[PDB]
């Protein structure tokens, strides 16, 4: 139970990591003042790292799906 | 003005219409004259049948207005169609045509209410108007 | 109420005005050409927001927009 | 014998899972007619198992306690035929359709129209691409050092900022 | 091996959960569909029905999608832990060392086989002390699919 | 009066190479990837893009033979598979011990394991769609008979697509060639359904009848005469049942009296098969054909006598309802949806009296004992009849979109029922909730009792009682009815009511259902989740055109995801979503239909008979206090059935268990659409659409997200899909160990 | 100064189009904002292949 409770938590802290620095952008952030920084240039190349997110998620989720079904069948 | 009273379409009907909200505040009037003595729908329930007329029906919304003054207008082709909103336990006459004309037609005279002399990707951030009265659309 | 606001790219196409439910927009001339229109949105406290003037709209990430404010009883579109 | 894995041969779970696989057959076959149709499909299916012990204990494979044949990806070359092997086997082949369907639309989109190729699949240009899909890390190689393998990002359409 | 295929699928969770909390948190401020993004705010439902329909779009609702795939995540991860020790504190280690290399094992030998003293909290012969648990579990079952 | 034109469509390849060829919205190509979902949405309905009511009736005529094809070529692949592939010759030797079985298994990669021991020398898959019982209950003894029956459903599927070709292409029929109902139904009535059941009580009598006469006496399939020597040698059809050495004679003359040999009223189960009695089946056809051709002669055509059914309707009207049913036949003969939607309505609720009808009288022999296909032929029709329910609700509201009329709908029927709507749907919303309450709390509450270690609170048989009385009154006076007020009949409609336990083999065929304090609550479960379904559809169908919400809803569609975020929101407002919320709903009602059904006859009807006469049944009578509770339902239903399907991994029943998990797989994948919305994926495809325009290869037919009408439709599809595909491998694989 | 015909490069951030390769149908010839109008091979969401930019939006890459 032990570890299974601060685990749980553990998500919806990383969670809600996220979801506030997602409302940092939104709110706080201005790109006229924050600009060439480390923040300026993930927002510069965003599309390359979602897509290559959009990769290593789909690439385990093929594989090590298919590598349960291929020891279902078996 | 309203014109009322207006006879009713002879109609006898519709549980979906003109509840309590219509008596304590804002319930809406359409008026038009009907050039046959032919059915339409309602958007209560559907048929009537519209009279000679001065035709008259008490409605709802504006939303329900417009929704049958588009009826008229499409297949009965009597765009004469005049809503109106109600007096002491209403708020505001004539609403419609608001200057004498439709409002997809031209009219001089009007002013342009809600305009932006500025495009879409011009719009500042929230942060520059943080803690401000100012909105980031408005201007 | 919704607030609308029209913007200046926009080329009197009449189109949202008449994809208008609750007769919210209208067409009004243009102060410097005096020959082009723009939509102009006098009766906002009549908008359901249902954004179907910006689905008329022609221009490349339309030129009226809507921006669902606070929720009155014309605006939640209540027959109560 | 890199993780505790004793090799197949002389794994004993190993050889007690054929032990029972063909006695589950056996009494499976010791009911029906000796001559019949479903008798002989079960010597099928005995000899087709006999064929796999025998094809996993000459291959040098590694059975655990269980006695399953486990697989070792760090790639050594002693155990290069579980991963590293059919792995390079894998990506020719996936490249060469993938580099085929990418030289298709690239001949597609400068045309009248594209769209409608895209529908119905031009076989001049569709096995032309398989030509051109077959010497895929060749050309691949040459692609990317001429600098019309990718794009700058003043050429691709991109979210506002 | 039953130990690698899972911590392939947590790896598949954590990237998963990850790439769609860093979509809306670097999609907050436009895209090609709305490019005034900034303009709406962070939690808000949709653009309407135009630019093809545009449910679901926010940054509010980019959240609210990785928090079905962290509580996955973490299914993932917690019945991993707690199959294995079921396994190691019974002295029968091989339970999950031949089970859980396949799906089927992982559902009959962990879901239905350890699932049977709870669901008999309460019988039509007695009850026990687990009754208050076979009573929560069918509570936690209801007030998840009412959220369906 | 036939009228056609000859030759208006050419038969031509043209048109196979365009996509989309019919519409004027598609076949100037697709500029993005919606339009290859467009395509395949809009293809059969052919209302939207062809606005000629002639022009559209012809493709929807010449199109039920192109399914009339489809049906041929797999009722001939049931015959021929029954012919190849099947031990259906050793099985009529010893019905009880050998399993029923086609479709042998390939030897390739081990898919061999589920040609499993099935019986007699034959390696198949156990099949549980009772064509092994159908076909003996047609007198078929040899493979020979199912070969060229394939054969002949081979050489007629290629007649209706002939046909299908000829009636479009050829010579289409005119519209007023349609609109002749009353002709159609003539036509319908004593042709299709007259003659049907005229041709096949033949059928029953000269071929039926005789060898299973000699089958029931036991002989041999070999040792029998094959049917054709019932008609030629009279000497043969003389020595069973000795009233065809009479001919013709008794009928003609009235004295049908003397066939009361092979017309029989016996009336319940043979004690040596488990099923009905042909020569009951044989009267029964006959009386249905002459209720059937006398019925086809009422409706009027060109030779005056007859009724007019537009005259039926006019002076059908009351004082409380107007102008009556006048315009409801005008509206039938326009109207191709609200003739389709009645028309699925009363084809998907008989469908579950099919279901109910025949695992109680199991009309073919050793169908009863055979457990594993009662229970499939049960829950196979009932699915069946639910999806055509919603698809009742479905065409109704496309009906009231675009074919609905206010000038021809002014106080007749239509318009007063859309003209009191709040109060039909609103005292429908109470009455779900009243039975949603009433019922499933009633579980809630013996949850709780039982937790609590209160047994004596809840409602049981040995608690605080709720028994059927309304429902147990017609037990008694349905099976006390044979001698009394169904004089001639010598055992009851069922033994399901009351009777004796029918024993064939050492199984039980029937015996009778009792009913008790479960029994009222499973059947107020099943009131409940059936008026929620009604509550949806309905709803969907009168506020198909406008609502107080959105008063222009029919000018907006039938099929529209939303009218915006306004309103405060208007998501799912249209007719189309309510069909699609109805259709978990259905899931949810029919579920329960086949739950309740799989173990009320575990428990307390299927089971084994001892040679003295106790009776032991399946799951062992644990219905009674265990499905009152949902723990009991849990505990002792769902986790202790699905032991056979989870322990079928390396045994013949493999596919079941692969199916199992393979159908929790698209059940939860389609939770996927559900939840989510479609704005997110056309953000998240921006970011794939650029990395494929990073190496300058992205597709100029433009990569969109699924639209939000279709999202909810792809994640209901898979819903279904993944839920009746689990109760399909659940139930398989249940039966067919212990039944 | 962009003419018909000449294929240009949206510099509108806020278009569907930005970034991307166009060919100006017409200019307005009076003094009309937003005169220049671009037609577009790939349709936005609203699927439409045309809009009307300024000079300051497009460029000459001919
Ligand atoms: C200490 C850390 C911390 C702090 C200070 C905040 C503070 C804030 N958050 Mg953040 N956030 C956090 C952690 C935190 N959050 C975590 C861990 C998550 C992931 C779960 C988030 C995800 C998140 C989102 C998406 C949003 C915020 C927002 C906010 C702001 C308003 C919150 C509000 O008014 O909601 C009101 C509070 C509720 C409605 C609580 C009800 C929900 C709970 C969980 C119900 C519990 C269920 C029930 C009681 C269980 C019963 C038991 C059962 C057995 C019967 C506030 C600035 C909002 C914002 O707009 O920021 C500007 C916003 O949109 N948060
Ligand atoms: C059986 C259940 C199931 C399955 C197999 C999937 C599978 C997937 N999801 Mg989905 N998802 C599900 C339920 C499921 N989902 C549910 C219930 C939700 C909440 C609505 C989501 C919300 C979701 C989001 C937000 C995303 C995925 C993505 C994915 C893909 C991840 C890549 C991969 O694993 O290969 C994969 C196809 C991701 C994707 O497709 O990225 C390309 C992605 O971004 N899923
Ligand atoms: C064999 C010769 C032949 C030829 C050359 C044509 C040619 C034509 N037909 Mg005709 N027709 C034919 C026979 C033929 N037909 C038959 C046999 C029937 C009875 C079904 C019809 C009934 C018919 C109708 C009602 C209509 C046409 C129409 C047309 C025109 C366009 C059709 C098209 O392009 O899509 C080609 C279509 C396909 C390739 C799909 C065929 C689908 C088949 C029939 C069933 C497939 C389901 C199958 C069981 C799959 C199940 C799922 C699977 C995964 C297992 C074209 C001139 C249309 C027209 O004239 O519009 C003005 C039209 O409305 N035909
Ligand atoms: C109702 C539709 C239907 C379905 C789903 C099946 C399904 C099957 N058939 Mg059957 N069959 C059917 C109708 C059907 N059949 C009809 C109408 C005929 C007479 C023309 C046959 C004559 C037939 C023979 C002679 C055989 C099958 C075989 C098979 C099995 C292997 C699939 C295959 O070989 O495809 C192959 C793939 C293609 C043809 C694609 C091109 C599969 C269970 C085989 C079998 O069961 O072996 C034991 C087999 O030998 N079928
Ligand atoms: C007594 C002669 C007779 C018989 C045996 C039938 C039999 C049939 N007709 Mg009918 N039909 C008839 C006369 C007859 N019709 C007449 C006189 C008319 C015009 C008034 C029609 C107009 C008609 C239509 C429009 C349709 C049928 C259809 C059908 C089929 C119903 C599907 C089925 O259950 O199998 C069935 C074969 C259906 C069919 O399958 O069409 C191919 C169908 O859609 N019939
Ligand atoms: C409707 C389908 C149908 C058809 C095609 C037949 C056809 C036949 N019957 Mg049958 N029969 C039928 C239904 C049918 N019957 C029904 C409904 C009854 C009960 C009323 C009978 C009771 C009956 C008797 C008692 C006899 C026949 C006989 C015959 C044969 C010679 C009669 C003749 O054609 O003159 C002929 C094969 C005669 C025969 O040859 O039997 C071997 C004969 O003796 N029929
Ligand atoms: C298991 C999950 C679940 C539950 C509990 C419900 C419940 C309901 N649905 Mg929903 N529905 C569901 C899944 C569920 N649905 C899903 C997955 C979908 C998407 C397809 C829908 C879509 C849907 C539609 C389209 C409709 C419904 C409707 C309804 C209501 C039917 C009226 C009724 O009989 O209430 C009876 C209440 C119960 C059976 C709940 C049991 C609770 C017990 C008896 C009482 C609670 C104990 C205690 C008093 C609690 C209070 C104490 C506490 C405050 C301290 C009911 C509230 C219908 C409706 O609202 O019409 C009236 C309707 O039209 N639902
Ligand atoms: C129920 C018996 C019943 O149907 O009465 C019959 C009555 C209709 O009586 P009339 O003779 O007016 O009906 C003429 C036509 O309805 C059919 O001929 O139904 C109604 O008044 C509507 C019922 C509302 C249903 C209330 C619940
Ligand atoms: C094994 C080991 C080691 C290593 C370790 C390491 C080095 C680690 C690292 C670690 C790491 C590497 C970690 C990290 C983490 C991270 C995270 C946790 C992230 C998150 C993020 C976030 C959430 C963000 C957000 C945001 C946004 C999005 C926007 C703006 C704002 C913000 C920023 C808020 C050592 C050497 C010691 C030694 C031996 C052992
Ligand atoms: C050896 C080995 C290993 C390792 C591996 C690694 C670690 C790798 C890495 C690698 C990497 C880290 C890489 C990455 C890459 C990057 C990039 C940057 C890419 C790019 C690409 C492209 C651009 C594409 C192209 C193409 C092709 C190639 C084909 C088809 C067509 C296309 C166009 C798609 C392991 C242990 C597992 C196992 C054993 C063996
Ligand atoms: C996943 C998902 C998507 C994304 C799904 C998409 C875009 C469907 C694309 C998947 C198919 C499989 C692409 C098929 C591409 C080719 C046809 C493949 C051809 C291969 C040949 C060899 C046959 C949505 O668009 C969506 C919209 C609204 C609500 C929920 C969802 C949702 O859940
Ligand atoms: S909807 Fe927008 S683009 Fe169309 S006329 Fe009005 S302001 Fe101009
Ligand atoms: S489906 Fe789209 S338009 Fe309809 S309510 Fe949801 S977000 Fe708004």
């Amino acid at each position: 139970a032990l570890y299974t409770h601060h685990q749980y938590i553990a998500g919806f802290l990383m969670v809600g990591a996220f979801a506030h620095g997602a409302i940092f952008l939104v709110r706080d952030y201005d790109a006229e003042q924050n600009k060439n920084n480390v923040l300026a240039r993930i927002i510069d190349h965003k599309e390359a790292i979602i897509s290559h997110l959009s990769w290593v998620s789909l690439f385990l989720g093929f594989h090590t799906l298919g590598l349960y079904v291929h020891n279902d069948v078996v | 003005t309203l014109n009322l009273n207006a006879p009713t379409p002879i109609f006898g009907g519709s549980t979906g219409g003109l509840l309590r909200k219509a008596e304590v505040e804002e319930f809406y009037s359409i008026t038009w004259t009907g050039k046959s003595e032919t059915v339409f729908e309602l958007p209560t329930g559907g048929a009537a049948i519209m009279r000679a007329g001065e035709n008259l029906l008490r409605l709802a919304r504006k939303e329900q207005c417009i929704a049958l003054g588009a009826q008229l207008k499409d297949k009965f082709k009597i765009t004469d169609y005049k809503i109106y909103r109600v007096y002491p336990s209403g708020e505001v006459q004539f609403l419609h045509p608001k200057d004498g004309v439709f409002p997809e037609k031209v009219n001089p005279g009007r002013v342009a209410v809600g305009s932006n002399k500025r495009r879409i990707g011009q719009n500042p951030d929230p942060a520059k108007l943080k803690f401000k009265g100012q909105e980031t659309f408005d201007s | 109420a919704h607030t609308v606001k029209i913007y200046d790219t926009c080329i009197g196409c009449t189109q949202c005005v008449r994809a208008c439910p609750t007769d919210v927009l209208e067409m009004v001339p243009w102060d410097g050409c005096r020959a082009n229109q723009i939509a102009s949105a006098p009766r906002t406290e009549d908008c359901v927001g249902c954004k179907r003037c910006e689905s008329a709209c022609p221009t490349d990430f339309l030129s009226i927009r809507v921006y669902l404010g606070a929720e009155t009883t014309r605006s939640m579109g209540l027959g109560y | 014998d890199v993780a505790g894995l004793i090799p197949c041969s002389q794994s004993d779970a190993f050889e007690r899972r054929l032990k029972n696989t063909t006695q589950r057959l056996e009494n499976r076959l010791k009911k029906y007619e000796p001559g019949s149709a479903p008798a002989e499909a079960l010597q099928k299916q005995i000899d087709k198992t006999q064929q796999r012990f025998d094809k996993y204990r000459n291959s040098g494979l590694l059975c655990g306690a269980d006695g399953l044949p486990h697989l070792i990806t760090d790639g050594r070359w002693s155990h290069a035929g579980e991963f590293t092997i059919p792995g390079l086997l894998f990506l020719y082949i996936a490249g060469f359709i993938g580099w085929s369907g990418r030289s298709y639309l690239q001949a597609v989109a400068a045309s009248d129209n594209s769209t409608e190729k895209e529908i119905i699949i031009d076989i001049p240009v569709a096995l032309q691409s398989v030509s051109k899909g077959f010497v895929w890390p060749l050309a691949a190689l040459q692609e990317f050092s001429s600098g019309k393998l990718t794009a700058r990002d003043e050429e691709i359409t991109i979210s506002p900022r | 091996p039953g130990d690698f295929l899972v911590h392939h699928a947590i790896a598949l969770g954590l990237h998963t959960t990850t790439l769609i909390l860093v979509k809306g948190a670097l999609d907050a401020r436009g895209s090609k569909l709305m490019p005034d993004k900034k303009d709406f705010g962070y939690s808000f439902p949709c653009d309407g029905p135009g630019r093809g329909g545009t449910c679901d779009i926010s940054a509010w609702d980019a959240f609210y999608l990785a928090v079905f795939w962290m509580l996955n995540t973490i299914g993932w991860t917690t019945f991993y832990w707690h199959w294995k020790h079921l396994g190691v504190w019974q002295g029968n280690v091989a339970q999950f060392n031949e089970s859980s290399t396949y799906l089927m094992g992982w559902f009959r030998d962990y879901l239905w086989l350890n699932s049977s003293q709870l669901i008999n909290g309460y019988n039509p012969f007695g009850m026990n002390n687990l009754s208050v648990w076979a009573w929560m579990f069918l509570f936690g079952h209801l007030i998840w699919a009412t959220g369906f | 009066k036939i009228v056609i034109d000859k030759d208006p469509v050419s038969t031509s390849f043209d048109k196979w190479a365009v996509p989309g060829h019919f519409s004027r919205t598609l076949a100037k190509g697709p500029k993005t990837t919606t339009w290859i979902w467009n395509l395949h949405a809009d293809v059969h309905d052919f209302d939207s893009y062809t606005s000629d009511l002639e022009e559209v009736s012809r493709k929807i005529f010449s199109a039920h033979f192109g399914h009339l094809a489809v049906v041929f070529i797999w009722l001939s692949g049931a015959y021929f598979h029954g012919a190849r592939f099947s031990n259906y010759e050793a099985w009529l030797s010893n019905p009880t011990t050998i399993k029923p079985s086609a479709q042998v298994v390939w030897p390739i990669v081990g898919q061999e394991i589920l040609n499993g021991d099935v019986g007699g020398g034959f390696q198949g898959i156990q099949i549980t769609s009772g064509l092994f019982q159908m076909w003996r209950a047609s007198g078929i003894t040899t493979e020979l008979q199912l070969y060229v029956t394939a054969i002949g459903a081979l050489v007629m599927a290629a007649l209706m697509l002939f046909a299908g070709w000829f009636h479009y292409h050829k010579a289409a029929p005119k519209l007023e060639w349609f609109q002749n109902a009353e002709s159609m139904m003539n036509h319908h009535l004593g042709g299709l359904f007259g003659l049907g059941s005229l041709s096949w009580a033949g059928h029953q009598i000269h071929v039926s009848l005789p060898v299973n006469k000699l089958l029931d006496s036991g002989v041999s399939p070999q040792e029998i005469p094959l049917p054709h020597e019932f008609i030629l040698n009279k000497d043969l059809i003389a020595q069973l049942y000795p009233s065809f050495g009479q001919g013709l004679t008794p009928f003609f003359t009235l004295n049908w009296n003397e066939y009361s040999d092979f017309l029989t009223f016996k009336g319940g189960l043979n004690p040596v098969t488990g099923g009905l009695w042909l020569s009951d089946s044989a009267h029964h056809h006959l009386a249905i054909a002459v209720l059937f051709i006398v019925a086809g002669h009422m409706y009027r055509t060109n030779w005056g006598i007859g009724h007019s059914m537009k005259e039926m309707y006019d002076s059908h009207k009351g004082p409380f309802t107007g102008e009556g049913h006048k315009g409801v036949y005008e509206i039938f003969t326009n109207s191709w949806h609200a003739q389709l939607s009645l028309n699925l309505a009363l084809f998907g609720s008989l469908s579950i009296i099919v279901a109910h009808h025949m695992y109680s009288m199991p009309p073919y022999p050793y169908l009863a004992t055979d457990y594993a296909t009662s229970l499939c032929l049960f829950t196979h029709h009932v699915w069946i009849g639910g999806f055509l329910i919603v698809g009742a609700g479905a065409h109704a509201a496309i009906f009231m979109v675009r074919d609905y009329d206010p000038a021809q709908n002014y106080n007749n029927l239509v318009d007063r029922v859309l003209r009191h709507r709040d109060a039909i749907i609103s005292h429908l919303n109470w009455v779900c909730i009243f039975l949603g309450f009433h019922s499933f709390g009633l579980y809630i509450h013996n949850d709780t009792m039982r937790a609590l270690g209160r047994p004596q609170d809840m409602f049981s048989d040995a608690a605080i009682q709720l028994q059927p009385v309304f429902a147990q009154w017609v037990q008694g006076v349905n099976s006390a009815a044979a001698g009394n007020t169904a004089p001639n009949a010598l055992a009851n409609a069922s033994y399901a009511f009351g009777g004796d336990i029918v024993s064939v083999g050492g199984k039980v065929a029937m015996m009778p259902i009792s009913l008790g304090t479960a029994d009222f609550l499973v059947h107020h479960i099943h009131a409940f989740t059936i008026h929620v379904t009604v509550l949806i559809l309905l709803k969907g169908v009168l506020f198909a055109r406008n609502s107080r919400l959105i008063p222009d809803k029919a000018n907006l569609g039938f099929r529209f995801p939303c009218d915006g975020p306004g309103r405060g929101g208007t998501c799912q407002v249209s007719a189309w979503d309510h069909v699609f919320l109805g259709l978990f709903w259905m899931y949810n009602s029919l579920s329960v239909v086949l739950f309740h059904f799989s173990w009320k006859m575990q428990s307390d009807v299927w089971g084994n008979v001892t040679a003295d006469g106790a009776v032991s049944h399946i799951t062992g009578n644990n219905f009674a206090q265990g499905a009152i509770t949902i723990n009991g339902w849990l505990r002792d239903f769902l986790w202790a059935q699905a032991s056979q399907v989870i322990q079928s991994y390396g045994s013949a029943l493999s596919a079941y268990g692969l199916m199992f998990l393979g159908a929790h797989f698209i059940w939860a994948f389609s939770l996927m659409f559900l939840f989510s919305g479609r704005g997110y994926w056309q953000e998240l495809i921006e970011s794939i659409v650029w990395a494929h325009n990073k190496l300058k290869f992205a597709p100029s037919i433009q990569p969109r997200a699924l639209s939000i009408t279709q999202g909810r439709a792809v994640g209901v599809a898979h819903y279904l899909l993944g839920g009746i595909a689990t109760t399909w491998s659940f139930f398989h694989a249940r039966i067919i160990s212990v039944g | 100064m962009v003419q018909r015909g000449s294929k240009v490069r949206i510099l509108r951030k806020e278009s569907y189009w930005y970034q991307e390769i166009g060919t100006v149908a017409s200019i307005d010839q009076s003094g009309i904002k937003y005169p220049v109008i671009v037609r577009f091979e790939k349709v936005n969401y609203s699927n439409v292949n045309s809009n009307n930019f300024s000079l300051d939006e497009v460029v000459e890459v001919e």
